[PDB]
């Protein structure tokens, strides 16, 4: 019966050409007899390309192949928490089955015009830089782009980690679950990995999606589209999730072996005609549900590896122009001290202060154009030219406010932590304190605020607002502190 | 019915192949309809391959279809309802309404795809439309019922400037507008309607005077093809049968290429430079020419028009820029330095700025301004390496009043109010020339630069000076 | 005294400025016809690799 | 009773094989055709239908004739395994090129096998020192980790190399396996000898190390497999004896450029610059192979071939995201007498964490680059208008950075015929503290040629007072 199977005409690097199998419907799985799983990607007249989702050494011509009647999906639900699993929901952790709560399909269509309401609640990364220069909010896309060993991941994992804070209490609205997808990452990256997310107790709340370097084309390629659909659970039912997608760059590249292999006729760089499309139905799965649809959201991090510092090259053009902002990080800058290594001139926030704190936006008022007047600033001092009170003053604030922002890894900081020392910076009482000094005085500072004005903190998280009085109280605990 | 039935015969990704019977296969370019679990998938026919068998392409997605399939002829290409039953409705590609507030009980519909007008009918005239920006009205007008374009690379400013000129110009304008998005974020989209009730441009219990039509990136590359033309029929309808003034405004009309381009390998064709399809400059002419005045209708156009990676000589936005009357080209480097809009003062153009036009006055302080800033792009190679000091007594005088006009170019929108926390300024064009023009003759030496960055007219500039010194 | 002085070392540092950014020009100069000719190639490439199907 | 098959098609190194009945060897079998020679070896690759397989030969394929009569193996490629093939040199194919006989192991392993889950992978976070100064404190290596020197041609890949085995091989208590992948013949005729001198191979007593040989004079099907066959030699010391193991391959981008020689005649279409569509995928069932697990731990250093000293090239820049630790070699700082001629601003290490290295260590780390990343920065503004410009902070820092670059230079064991000086090994701790004491400006004073090809601070104190005279 050659509806319900057919026969492999001929075989290799992954591809399977199959005879038959007459009721097959465009992206179902199939099954192999030899063991192996497939998916239908061109239905042609006489025949059928099959991409597997595995080894090819055990297919031979001859070779039975069955229907499932099925479109690719995978399990879905809150059992996935704590969990490392493959493209196609296997667990590959060794701790057992998965419970599901139901199955979805992996590509799934976005939220439409209607079902959506703006983004207004912050995801709070504990990053000074990133939170009060290029907030991201609950329902966002933000890039994370950059050359190779630039402090991508960094960004992604210090955001997750930062999650303990609202993931360990009660209040369900607050929380953020985490899923992370590590696309032609090598096994021993992601092992060490999960093991950080373990000892920082993060684990319980993320969701790992592995289709790692060893795994073929088409795992690859399908890995990010089927973690979007276990993101999506919480998505539908009025919780909210975070999903990075590391890397988007080596997910074009399996799509592009896929596609050539299958023999469809190569575009620019020989990617397919639809790499745009890839990304984009991929992106804008991540969104903000109305009321109506109960307030779910799923925020993306997609990260983007660049060459050269080439950020206009075709792949990071497809996806800058998809997202709602850019996280921008360079070598250089790294280098320099400054970490994470930001660029904040070409980095942008969409969504903006619509997303982010009110206490932080209050205190950042225009952080972002003033350390582009310092920019300006320092550029021209370079002709070694002497300087005036204003040009000398906003150079000395610039590059107190620039060494404000330096942060090391794993050390993501509380909403109120960041604004004192905004605060402090952006108002110019730091501006009379040595350079070398600033890295001691953010730890005495919020010593000091910790022991004697513990009030004020509280305020500040829990209202997450300042009133004319707290701005008043912490002006005064401030100067309190500059000397001694 | 009298129906004509095909079996699908290949599926690879957004191309579907139809196999029909004898001597009744359906024209190039007609809709064809499969009945699938959640509802319908439309095939638009594009090529004839011999054998009886035609080549579609998909206007939904393809997976879940299987081989053998029955496909319908509707007869016609996709079609569209018209009329002031459209307004303040949302509608997709296909012609369905996409706000689930019910049918749209429009007496016809009509074909996405039409001829466009003869030149016989075409209709010449050089009316001025003031929009209120100063750089726009100095420098670069629009005219009424022309075609604008705004080239930008990513994230400039083009969907916040279109939403400023729709803030602007629509609520001045007595007819119908239509707006399409094409390829670009949903949630611009929800953003867009949100705003259309709030402003009552769109009363759902009443009269509406906007069409919204969408088919964003999360479409497949067919329905971003198409979706263009679908904005643009419900536009001719008003411009022809309803004969009044229509502004239509296209939210990225680079996509309707850059779609077109995702599919042409599959199509079976050999790719043209920078990987993009042969008929790329035939097809833009085939949509363009349709979004015009004639001497029975005037279509007032907007169109927002992606440039990809900055660069303005790529094959798409360097094929564009004929097709239109006014240019304003967005710059990453203006922006940078933190003037918005960030439109460039030298390479924004118009066929307008004739002293024919605007009057002599006009002319003459357009082009003084844009010597001035060219002068001042000039010698920024004797300021960055030898300093301000090494130049001339004229030419300090010259840098100092440019610094000036660079800023003076900036302007708050009423739209961009988030982003600044600066309440917006809109401003006559009688006053932006008056103001520029006591620039030039050197009435503002003393004032400082900063007293004219993100500003109204003049009389702010010295309102703000007085402010800074206090 | 001082005057002609830095005028004979501002002369003679333009003189070193404009020496080595002369060979820096005919460097950039090589690199930029390379880069123009690699252009040609690889977009050709392309083209010829979609010529192939 | 076998199954025999007749060769129908020959185009290079492709052989395409049918078969008369039912049966059809595997995707990854080993074929054999009898030559006058002796015997070609044939992998099978592809199924092309209608009874006929796609082979790529192991061999040069001169003198086949259609019709040949081609044997099935009944499964892949075998290398001999465990203790035996010790201070032994072997083949692709897993013969012994030594004229010393039989391999007579007792287990044969297929050269093709499944990388380690990811429930078997074991990570740890453990210095190797190297007694290279800006390895040790830049990007220092990881035990049980991989280690990339990437480098255009005549840099200096090998005589890093090299000079690893003489620093971490000669006392490591584990067993070594040096791979030859696309290389100089007479480089591995040299190191056979050097080994021998150094007694890590005796031909009458105990050996350390195992030789695998396909260099560059070899077919394409051979220089793209001879790569498993030392690896599997690797996993069998690892998982079997659970030992550490010592992989030293030079050159695995020559794995990779094998690949793309055969990938058109196998018709596939091309991708970007013409490599094989499936670089990425060919590349992860390699390189996942060669780790660590719970079982034993594998440090690796890979030597990695730069073509046209382009790092964006699709073989170096996937190569990446695969290494623990990477060396970039520049000929920009070759060409001015820096050796070894790393990169210290590209070059990048997972275990440079104060967590690892400690806080001191890490901040002097630091310290370093950022003084010579100033430096990187001021490039043009030197080149064209020269110290006199600099404003005072500059002229420092610069002045600095240029003792540090100097002070980055090593001479070694290895290179003593080209430095004319013999060979430093210094160590860590040492290092440390060197630059730790430069950055402090206590050696401002000091001429910078005092600092260049030289140990530790000592040697630079030695060397001021020389020239002094
Ligand atoms: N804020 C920080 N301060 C200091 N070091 C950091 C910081 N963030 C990251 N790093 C280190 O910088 C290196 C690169 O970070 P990583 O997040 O791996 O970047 P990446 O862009 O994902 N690199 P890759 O995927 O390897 O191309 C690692 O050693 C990090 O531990
Ligand atoms: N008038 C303005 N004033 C201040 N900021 C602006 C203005 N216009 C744009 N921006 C900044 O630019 C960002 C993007 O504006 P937008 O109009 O979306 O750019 P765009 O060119 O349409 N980008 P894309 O559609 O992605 O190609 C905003 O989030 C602001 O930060
Ligand atoms: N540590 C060193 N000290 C001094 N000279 C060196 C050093 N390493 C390499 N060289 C010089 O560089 C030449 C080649 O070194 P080698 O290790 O063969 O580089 P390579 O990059 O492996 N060459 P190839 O493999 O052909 O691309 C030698 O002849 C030496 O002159
Ligand atoms: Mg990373
Ligand atoms: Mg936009
Ligand atoms: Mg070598």
């Amino acid at each position: 019966n050659l509806n319900e199977t057919g026969r492999v005409l001929a075989v290799g690097d992954g591809i399977a050409r199959v005879f038959g199998l007459n009721n097959i419907q465009a992206e179902e799985l199939v099954e192999f007899s030899s063991g192996v799983k497939g998916m239908a990607l061109n239905l042609e007249p006489g025949q059928v390309g099959i991409v597997l989702f595995g080894s090819d050494r055990l297919v031979k011509e001859g070779e039975l192949v069955k229907r499932t009647g099925n479109i690719v999906d995978v399990p879905v639900g809150p059992g996935l928490l704590g969990r490392v699993v493959d493209a196609l929901g296997n667990p590959i952790d060794g701790k057992g089955p998965i419970d599901a709560a139901g199955r979805s399909r992996a590509q799934v269509k976005a939220p439409g015009i209607l079902p959506r309401r703006s983004v207004h609640e912050p995801v709070q990364t504990g990053l000074k830089a990133v939170d009060a220069l290029v907030p991201i909010g609950r329902g966002q896309r933000e890039l994370i782009i950059g050359d190779r060993q630039t402090g991508k991941t960094a960004v992604a994992l210090d955001t997750i980690l930062n999650q303990k804070r609202w993931n360990n209490g009660s209040d369900e609205s607050k929380k953020l679950y985490c899923v992370y997808v590590a696309v032609g990452q090598k096994r021993s990256t992601v092992a060490q990995l999960v093991q950080t997310l373990e000892q920082h107790d993060a684990m319980k709340y993320s969701i790992i999606v592995a289709a790692t370097a060893s795994e073929a084309a088409p795992l690859q390629y399908l890995a990010p589209f089927t973690a979007a659909s276990i993101g999506e659970w919480f998505r539908d039912n009025g919780k909210h999730a975070l999903i990075v997608y590391d890397d988007l760059s080596k997910q074009a590249v399996a799509y592009r072996q896929l596609s050539l292999l299958l023999r469809r006729p190569p575009g620019r760089e020989a990617y397919p005609g639809d790499v745009f499309y890839l990304h984009s139905r991929l992106l804008e799965r991540a969104a903000k549900l109305s009321e109506k649809e109960g307030s779910g959201s799923l925020t993306a991090l997609p990260v983007i590896e660049t060459q050269g510092g080439d950020v206009s090259a075709y792949i990071p053009t497809n996806v800058i122009s998809i997202t709602d902002g850019q996280i921008f990080l360079e070598a250089e800058l790294f280098y320099k001290g400054i970490r994470p290594a930001i660029n904040v001139g070409l980095s942008v926030s969409r969504v903006g202060s619509a997303a982010q704190v009110k206490a932080l936006k209050q205190v950042a008022g225009s952080l972002k154009l003033f350390l582009a007047q310092y920019r300006e600033v320092a550029a021209f001092a370079q002709f070694g030219s002497d300087l005036d009170a204003s040009t000398k003053q906003t150079l000395v604030r610039g590059e107190r406010l620039t060494q404000l922002l330096k942060q090391n890894q794993y050390s993501p900081l509380a909403t109120e932590e960041q604004v004192p020392l905004i605060y402090a910076g952006v108002n110019g009482h730091l501006d009379g304190i040595e350079l070398s000094r600033i890295g001691e005085f953010e730890s005495s500072f919020l010593s000091y605020l910790k022991s004697n004005h513990n009030e004020l903190l509280t305020e500040i998280r829990e209202k997450g607002e300042l009133s004319k009085e707290l701005l008043a109280s912490l002006k005064s605990a401030t100067e309190s502190f500059v000397a001694t | 019915s009298t129906p004509i039935t095909g079996k699908v015969t290949a599926v690879i990704g957004a191309i579907v192949d139809v196999h029909f019977e004898q001597s009744e296969l359906p024209a190039i370019l007609n809709a064809l309809e499969i009945k699938t679990p959640q509802g319908k998938l439309v095939l638009e026919v594009a090529q004839h391959l011999g054998e009886n068998t035609v080549r579609t392409i998909a206007m939904d997605g393809t997976e879940g279809l299987v081989r053998g399939e029955k496909v319908l002829d509707t007869g016609g290409p996709i079609s569209v309802p018209v009329g002031r039953e459209t307004l303040g409705r949302i509608i997709n590609v296909i012609g369905e309404p996409i706000d689930e507030r019910g049918p749209i009980k429009s007496k016809l519909r009509k074909p996405i795809h039409a001829d466009p007008p003869s030149f016989a009918e075409q209709s010449t005239s050089a009316e001025i439309l003031e929009t209120g920006i100063k750089v726009v009205d100095l420098l670069a007008p629009y005219a009424r019922g022309g075609k604008i374009g705004l080239f930008g690379g990513a994230g400039v400013g083009k969907t916040v400037f279109i939403q400023e000129l729709i803030n602007n110009i629509a609520k001045a304008h007595g007819g119908f507008s239509v707006f399409t998005g094409v390829g670009e974020r949903t949630r611009e989209g929800n953003d867009l309607y949100r705003e259309m009730k709030e402003t009552g441009v769109i009363n759902l219990e009443g009269e509406s005077k906007v069409a919204l039509v969408f088919g964003q990136m999360n479409e497949p590359p067919g329905a971003r093809a198409r979706v263009a033309l679908t904005g643009l029929t419900i536009a001719e309808y008003f411009r022809d049968e309803e004969g009044q003034d229509v502004l239509l405004f296209i939210d990225n009309i680079f996509r309707f290429t850059q779609a077109g381009s995702e599919v042409s390998a599959l199509l079976g064709r050999i790719p043209s430079a920078v990987g993009y399809q042969p008929t790329l400059a035939t097809d833009m002419g085939l949509l363009q020419e349709r979004i015009t005045t004639t001497k029975k209708g005037s279509v007032t156009s907007v169109q927002a028009v992606y440039v990809p990676a900055d660069d303005l000589t790529d094959p798409a936005p360097a094929t564009t820029f004929a097709h239109l009357d006014a240019t304003t080209v967005l710059s990453r480097g203006i922006s940078e330095l933190g003037i918005y809009p960030a439109v460039d003062p030298l390479d924004s153009k118009s066929r307008l700025l004739d002293a024919a036009v605007v009057g002599q006055e006009h002319y003459d302080v357009a082009s003084k301004v844009q010597e001035t800033l060219q002068t001042y792009k000039s010698l920024q190679d004797i300021i960055a390496i030898l300093g301000m000091d090494e130049l001339s007594e004229q030419d300090k005088l010259t840098v100092e009043r440019a610094r000036k006009i660079q800023r003076f170019l900036s302007q708050p929108f009423a739209v961009a109010e988030v982003f600044t926390g600066i309440p917006g300024k809109l401003v006559r064009l009688k006053d932006t020339v008056a103001s520029f023009k006591a620039v030039l003759e050197g009435k503002y030496d003393n004032i400082p630069e900063h007293a004219f960055y993100m500003v109204g007219g003049i009389e702010d500039v010295v309102a703000k000076a007085e402010k800074l010194a206090a | 005294q001082g005057y002609a002085a830095e005028i004979s070392a501002r002369r003679n540092a333009m003189d070193n400025a404009s020496k080595n950014a002369g060979d820096m020009i005919n460097r950039y100069s090589i690199l930029y016809n390379r880069t123009r000719q690699a252009v040609i190639t690889n977009e050709l490439v392309d083209i010829i690799t979609g010529a192939s199907s």
